[PDB]
C-alpha cells in the first residue's frame, strides 16, 4: 500500500544487555546519510560524524544535521531497527510516535526543532560504538537556549541558567565539559559579529560618531526609506589598501554559513489527539510534519 | 547436567456482556432507538394537564 | 483528502464555541506563568518593569467574579478565539460601524456576565504586551479551525484542523456536513485592491499584528490578508501600507532611555592610521600586556541612546494557508448570531499550512 | 499542498517550426519562473520578452529582484501541445520527487540545498531561442547553497566599487577554476541591494555588541596559541589590522544592567538579521537533493531527485 520504511540491520555478536538497551532505545530522532531501504549501523553511530582526526563537538553536529536526514525509530526487532525518514516517507502517511529525551514538557501545537545533547548517552561495548540521540525541544526555546549557552562562554573572556516554560523551571547549569565542548560556537560568533561591526563602521564613519540620538536617527530614516537617495548618504568617497570588499565576501560566506545551521528549522509539529494536552518527559508524542 | 523450565498453564478472563435489559434499571427507562438522531434538531414533548 | 485533527480540552474563558459556531480561527497561548519576568528581562531600559503582570493580574481577577474560578489551576487557559481578539482591538479599525458590530455579539452572545469588563481589560493587557516588550506574536500562535465542540460548564472539548483542507473534516452532524471559514469583515483586507493587481491565481493567507510603540496608548490590529505574494515578497507590501507607523516607532518608543553626554566620539582612525606606516602597532604576544597597550589608541563607543531594531519594531506575520483555485471566492454576507447581525467574509476551500513568525523590523 | 498535487499547463502556440519542437523536448527538467499560479498559461508569459522591464533590459545582478517576485517551477514532461510544470512554493508533486536535469558546471552531492542563479558564467551561457515564435528562453543555473551565497556576494561587492571613482573575480570550488562576467550593472538595482544590506547591517548592532568589541584584543592573542582560531581570521580580515591599532574598553556602568542581559539581546537580534541575510539577497533555497539509491556525486548533465527544504 505504498508504505516506506528504512531497515537498519544490526551486525551479529550482540550482548544480552545491549539488546535490552536497544529494546529501551525507543522512538527518537536518528540520522542517516542517504534515504535507502537498507543501511549499515555504522552510519548511525557517533563515529560516523568525525571530520578528522577530531571527534566532533557541538558545532560539527549542527553542520552535519543539515547534511544528514532525520528519521524516527519505529518498532525494534532484534535483527533490524526499522525507522521511517521524516522528510520523505512521513508526508504520505503522517504517523509517528516520538519520545521526549527533553527536560522540557511539550505543549500542543508547538513546532519542534532539535538540538545536540548540550543540555544533557546509549553506549555499546560489544558493538564498539556509541549512540547520541538529539533533544527534540521546541523551536522558540531553541533559538533562546543556543543563544543562552553561547552567552555563557562570552562571559569567560544576572544569571544565565534560568529558563521558564509554561510554569516549569529549568536549570541550564546542571560546567566542566559543556563550557569546553561548546567553545567553537563561541568563537565563530565573535569573529562574525565583530568583523561586521567594523566593516559597517568602516563604510560609514558617523555611526558611532554624531550623534547619540538625533543625527543617528536623522541618518537612519533617510537610509530607511525606499527613495533613490541611497549611495549619496553612505559612502566616504605608498598608502596601502584595506581589503574591504575582499572582506565583505568572506564575511558574507561565514555569516551566511551560520544561517542554515542556527535557524533550527521546524521539522516536527505535535498534534495531540486522544491523549493528554501537555506532553511530559518520557511520553510518546504524536508527530505531524507540514503537508 | 539437565535443566529445564516449563509453562504450567495459562489463564484468561471472560468478560460477560451485560445486556441493559438484564439490568432492571431499564424499569426506570423508556428506551426507544432512533434509526438516526444526529440529523434532528430540537425535538419536544407536549403534555396536557 | 488527507487532513489532521487535533483535540485539546481548553477552558471557555476567552472562547465560546457555542457562539462562534464553525470555521473560525483559534490562537494558542504560552500559559502566562512564563510572562512576568520575561518583561523584566527583555524590556528596554528605563521602562516600567512589572506593568504586564499587574495588568494581566487584573484580567485573571476579572475573568470570573461569580462562582470562584480560581487564579491558578492545573488546567490553565491556552486558547483565545479569533472574534474575541478582534473585539479586543476593536477601537482601532477604520470602519467603526462593523467594529462595534463585532463587539456587539461578543458582549451579548457569549455565555457569562460583564463581558465588557474583560474586553477593555484584555485590550489593556495587549497595550501592556507591547510596552513591557513581550510581543503578542511571541505569545500567540496559530491553532486550527473548529469542526466539532463538546461543551459543558467552564471546560470544553475542542476539535480543530491543524493541516489540510478546512472542508474535508467531518462535522459530526450528518444533517449539516462540511464547514467553511467565517471571519469578521473588519480584519479581512486584500492586497489585490491596494496593489491593483487582478488576474486569476492562488493566494496566500497571512495573519498580521500591528505594533504602535509609544509611551502613550499603544495599539493592536489583527488582519487576515489575502495576497499573491510569498513571505519572501511580503516585506515591502507591509511597509507601504504602514509606513508612518514605521517612522513613529523609530522616533518614539525610546523614552525614557538615557543618552550619554554629547558627544562621544570623534570617529575611529582605522582608515587614517592604516595608510601611514609610522603608526605604532603591536604583535600578538604584546597585546593584553599593559606596557605595549599604553601607546595604542583608546576607543570608547557609547550606544545607550540608540533606537535599535528591537524598538524599531512594527507589524509581523506568518503563513496561514492557501486558496488553490484559479480564482479565489470571497463572499460578503451577514449572519445571526441571534439576534445580532455581523459583516462576515466567508472564505471557500481553505487549505491550512502554518509557519514560523517573522518580524518586519 | 494539495493531495493530488498542482500542475500548470503552459500553452504552446500552434505556429511551430518542427526543429524547435524537438528542441523543446530537451527542456525535460529546467527551472521556469511563473508570475502567478494560474493553471493555464502561455509561452509569452514564460520567455524573456515579457520578462523585460519597462523600457529597460534587466541586468544580471538586478535579475534576482525579478526572481523573488516570481514563482520558480520545474518542467516535468513536454507534450507537443503544451508544457507541464510543477511549482515549488505549491506542494510540488504527488510522490514528493521532482527530477531536475542539471545545467551546471558544478557537480552535486547528497543533501545540498539548491538556490538558483541566472546565467553568469563566461562562455557557458545557456539560452534557447524560438525563431518561429520569436521567443528567447533563459533557464537559470541550479547551484549549491554556499556557491549561490558566494556569487551574490561577489556581484554585490562589484557594484559598490563603481559607485566610487583590484581585483576580485574568480572563485574556486573543489579546487577547480571558473570565472564570471562584468558588463554593466544598473545603478538602481545596485542601490536596492546596497540598502538591503545596510539596514540588516545596522540592525545587528545592540548594546551588548559594545562588550563584544572589547573582546577583539583577546582573539588576536588567542589566535597565536591555537591553530584553529588563526584559520578563522583568513589573513585578510579587517579585524586584524584593527586589533593592531584600536584598543577599546567597555562602557560601564550599564543602564538597568541589574535586570537585563545585554549580550543575549545582541545575539538574538544578530541571528534575525545578519544570519538571515543569505535569504534576503537571493531567493530561498527551497530545494535539496536526496537520492533514493546510494550515490555520492550526480554528474553534470544528469537528473537528480528533489525533496523539499526546509
Amino acid at each position: 500500500a505504498d508504505g516506506f520504511e528504512t531497515d537498519i540491520a544490526i551486525p551479529s555478536g550482540i550482548s544480552r544487555p545491549d539488546a535490552a538497551a536497544l529494546q529501551r532505545c525507543e522512538g527518537r530522532v536518528v540520522f542517516l546519510p542517504t534515504i535507502r531501504r537498507q543501511l549499515t549501523l555504522a552510519d548511525v553511530a557517533h563515529e560516523s560524524f568525525v571530520s578528522g582526526g577530531v571527534s566532533p563537538d557541538t558545532l560539527g553536529l549542527l553542520l552535519a544535521y543539515r547534511r544528514r536526514f532525520p528519521a524516527v525509530i519505529t518498532r525494534v526487532l532484534p535483527t533490524r531497527i526499522v525507522a521511517c525518514p521524516l522528510d520523505v516517507g512521513l508526508t504520505h502517511a503522517g504517523t509517528v510516535n516520538l519520545r521526549n529525551t527533553s527536560p522540557v514538557d511539550l505543549c500542543n501545537g508547538d513546532p519542534i526543532s532539535l538540538v545536540p545533547p548540550v543540555f544533557e548517552d546509549v553506549r555499546l561495548d560489544s558493538l564498539d560504538l556509541t549512540l547520541r540521540f538529539p533533544v527534540p525541544l521546541p523551536s522558540p526555546l531553541a533559538r533562546e537556549i543556543v543563544a543562552r549557552l553561547v552567552a555563557r562562554g562570552i562571559r569567560d573572556l544576572p544569571d544565565l541558567n534560568v529558563l521558564y516554560y509554561n510554569g516549569s523551571r529549568l536549570s541550564l547549569l546542571a560546567l566542566g565539559p559543556v563550557n569546553a565542548e561548546l567553545r567553537s560556537l563561541v568563537l565563530n560568533m565573535v569573529y562574525s559579529i565583530t568583523e561586521g561591526t567594523t566593516i559597517i563602521l568602516t563604510l560609514i564613519p558617523r555611526l558611532f560618531a554624531l550623534s547619540a540620538q538625533d543625527g543617528y536617527v536623522n541618518a537612519l530614516l533617510q537610509m530607511q526609506s525606499v527613495t533613490r537617495e541611497a549611495a549619496q548618504l553612505i559612502h566616504p568617497e605608498g598608502e596601502r589598501r584595506l581589503p574591504l570588499y575582499e572582506a565583505l565576501v568572506a564575511w558574507l560566506t561565514h555569516a551566511g554559513q551560520l544561517g542554515d545551521t542556527l535557524a533550527l528549522a521546524p521539522v516536527v509539529r505535535v498534534c495531540t489527539f486522544d491523549g493528554a494536552a501537555v506532553v511530559r518527559s518520557g511520553d510518546m508524542a504524536p508527530v505531524i510534519r507540514y503537508p | 547436567d539437565v535443566e529445564f523450565d516449563a509453562l504450567l498453564g495459562s489463564y484468561c478472563n471472560t468478560l460477560s456482556l451485560v445486556r441493559f435489559l438484564e439490568l432492571g434499571l431499564s424499569v426506570a427507562c423508556v428506551c426507544t432507538k432512533f434509526p438516526e438522531l444526529a440529523y434532528m434538531n430540537e425535538g419536544r414533548v407536549q403534555f396536557e394537564v | 483528502p488527507r487532513h489532521h485533527l487535533t483535540r485539546q480540552v481548553i477552558l471557555t474563558d476567552l472562547c465560546q464555541p457555542n457562539a462562534d459556531r464553525a470555521g473560525t480561527l483559534l490562537l494558542a497561548l504560552r500559559h502566562p506563568a512564563d510572562l512576568p519576568h520575561l518583561a523584566h528581562q527583555r524590556a528596554p531600559p528605563g521602562r516600567q518593569t512589572e506593568r504586564l503582570g499587574e495588568a494581566w493580574g487584573q484580567l485573571m481577577e476579572a475573568t470570573a467574579l461569580g462562582s470562584g474560578r480560581a487564579e491558578s489551576g492545573c488546567t490553565r487557559a491556552g486558547l483565545v478565539s479569533f472574534n474575541f481578539l478582534v473585539a479586543a482591538c476593536a477601537a482601532s479599525y477604520d470602519a467603526r460601524d462593523a467594529a462595534d458590530a463585532v463587539r456587539a455579539h461578543v458582549t451579548a452572545n457569549y455565555r457569562g456576565t460583564r463581558v465588557g469588563a474583560r474586553l477593555d481589560r484584555f485590550s489593556e493587557c495587549l497595550r501592556a504586551m507591547v510596552h513591557t516588550h513581550v510581543f503578542p506574536h511571541e505569545v500567540m500562535r496559530f491553532f486550527g479551525g473548529l469542526v466539532s465542540w463538546v461543551t459543558q460548564d467552564e471546560l470544553a472539548s475542542v476539535t480543530a484542523v491543524c493541516a489540510g483542507p478546512q472542508e474535508a473534516a467531518h462535522t459530526g452532524h450528518p444533517g449539516r456536513p462540511r464547514s467553511a471559514v467565517i471571519l469578521p469583515a473588519c480584519a479581512f483586507v486584500d492586497l489585490d485592491a491596494e496593489l491593483g493587481l487582478g488576474g486569476p491565481g492562488a493566494a496566500f493567507l497571512y495573519l498580521v499584528f500591528t505594533y504602535r510603540q509609544r509611551r502613550d496608548q499603544e495599539l493592536c490590529c489583527v488582519y487576515v490578508i489575502k495576497s499573491q505574494l510569498p513571505p519572501r515578497g511580503l516585506e515591502p507590501a507591509l511597509e507601504r501600507l504602514f509606513g508612518r507607523l514605521r517612522i513613529t516607532n523609530t522616533i518614539h518608543g525610546t523614552e525614557d532611555m538615557t543618552p550619554p553626554a554629547p558627544n562621544r566620539n570623534p570617529d575611529f582612525p582605522l582608515a587614517g592610521l592604516a595608510a601611514n606606516p609610522q603608526t605604532p602597532r603591536c604583535s600578538a604576544g604584546q597585546v593584553t600586556n599593559p606596557q605595549f597597550a599604553d601607546r595604542l589608541y583608546r576607543w570608547q563607543p557609547d550606544l545607550r541612546g540608540r533606537p535599535t531594531a528591537r524598538t524599531c519594531t512594527y507589524a509581523a506575520f506568518a503563513e496561514l494557508g492557501m486558496m488553490p483555485e484559479d480564482s479565489p471566492r470571497c463572499l460578503h454576507r451577514t449572519e445571526r448570531f441571534g439576534a445580532v447581525s455581523v459583516p462576515v467574509v466567508i472564505l471557500e476551500g481553505v487549505v491550512w499550512r502554518p509557519g514560523e513568525w517573522r518580524a518586519c523590523a
